[PDB]
């Protein structure tokens, strides 16, 4: 259309999956690596890599909304499964782990950690004895507290704030037994593609209720994170550019997902709502997804996952992808499938 | 061994576990302490969502490792 991109068909309740697929498809560097996976020996409908290759190929070439039934088939799903509502970040964690494993031992091994993996450090200092310890761990996304925070910045401040370990949560200080302690986290590295999960939910133990948090929470088009690093790089500042806003409407138990993206990283935004792709404004993608109160005329619509890209990496991650990047063995297998289907 | 879990409020709690504990066992201990039914829990560690039927040692989780507890926002 006036948009230049195609939507994905809903199978019944697959909006979460469609929203994720667009998000990953427009992670161009990831798309090209998926295209290179050695799937030639794979079974057409059992191979998750081949199904992703197919979805991406058709998103890149088709002029009508693209179907996903072969992808969900490759997941082992049947009709009922495509009617189950799901969490998009759960699917992200499961799908990327699966693709990363399938890339091991191949020419694109390590692509997914290269794009998404950072490292953080957790440090512990005992208060009554001289005993300290730290632990450095990888992450592929960040869980950000929302409740009582106005914006992403206050969430990161809280994320790195020092915390007391006392009471029923005393720290196991080895030969000193359980000890009152302080614990803090800092970031060592932030990845080229930064996935942020907004913790828009709480559990009430008094009524056994999962509850969604729709409070207002602001996130910026441009996100400087250098102050949350253990050490900054003057030649590579941790400045991040907003790429995607994965939006949930409804509650814990059901609702609807769309994704807003500016695929080129240039501030030209589109809304991807299953099969409908439509131009939109910056403010529709961003400020309108801050959450807050609804009117009396749907409801409870706000950002759940955010994707930022490191400014310094934007031209490598959003690098253009052409037909010279797709092995001809792959396009041939896809034509063959199309011709066998029309049988 | 004592691990950490970042709860839904972003607070850190401690958990006493063994490398041979299954993920189901760990969710039961989180229920004990935090009150969240296991079927609602999802645990994130080093980019993986921990799978029922696996053990902590399957993920190389050790003393002072931090798991991240999240819920679901289901959508269609």
């Amino acid at each position: 259309k006036h948009t230049g991109y195609v939507g994905l068909k809903n199978q019944g309740a697959t909006c979460y999956m469609n929203s994720l697929l667009q998000t990953l498809f427009f992670t161009n560097q990831l798309r090209k690596a998926v295209y290179m996976m050695p799937t030639e020996g794979d079974d057409s409908s059992k191979s998750v890599p081949l199904a992703l290759q197919r979805v991406f190929y058709e998103l890149q070439h088709s002029d009508k909304p693209v179907g996903t039934k072969k992808l969900t088939k490759s997941f082992g799903w049947e009709t009922l499964d495509s009617f189950m509502q799901e969490d998009v970040q759960e699917l992200c964690r499961v799908l990327l782990d699966n693709v990363e494993n399938k890339m091991k031992g191949t020419c694109v091994e390590g692509t997914i950690p290269k794009l998404f993996r950072g490292k953080m450090v957790s440090y512990i200092q005992c208060k009554e004895v001289d005993y300290r310890s730290d632990r450095r761990e990888d992450y592929y996304d960040i869980q950000l507290s929302i409740k009582g925070k106005k914006n992403i910045f206050e969430s990161f401040v809280d994320y790195v704030a020092v915390e007391q370990l006392d009471g029923d949560n005393k720290y196991d200080a080895g030969e000193h037994g359980l000890q009152e302690a302080e614990k803090g986290v800092k970031f060592l590295t932030l990845p080229p593609v930064l996935h942020l999960q907004l913790m828009r939910f709480m559990y009430d133990p008094q009524t056994d209720q999962n509850i969604k948090i729709n409070d207002r929470f602001e996130f910026p088009e441009q996100l400087p994170l250098d102050e949350f690093l253990q050490k900054t790089d003057p030649k590579d500042p941790a400045n991040y550019i907003l790429h995607a806003v994965l939006v949930h409407s409804g509650d814990n138990h059901g609702g609807h997902y769309v994704v807003y993206l500016n695929p080129k990283g240039d501030g030209k935004w589109c809304k991807f709502d299953d099969d409908v792709v439509s131009r939109c404004t910056k403010e529709e993608a961003i400020e309108h997804n801050y959450g807050g109160h609804d009117d009396d005329l749907r409801h409870c619509t706000n950002a759940y996952m955010l994707v930022y890209i490191r400014e310094s990496k934007l031209s490598e991650v959003l690098q253009a992808v052409t037909d010279h990047d797709i092995p001809q063995q792959l396009v041939e297998r896809l034509q063959e499938e199309k011709r066998i289907e029309a049988q | 061994m004592q691990i950490f879990v970042k709860t839904l409020t972003g607070k850190t709690i401690t958990l006493e576990v063994e490398p041979s504990d299954t993920i189901e066992n760990v969710k039961a201990k989180i229920q004990d302490k935090e009150g969240i039914p296991p079927d609602q829990q999802r645990l994130i560690f080093a980019g993986k969502q921990l799978e029922d039927g696996r053990t902590l040692s399957d993920y190389n989780i050790q003393k002072e490792s931090t798991l991240h507890l999240v819920l679901r926002l289901r959508g269609g």
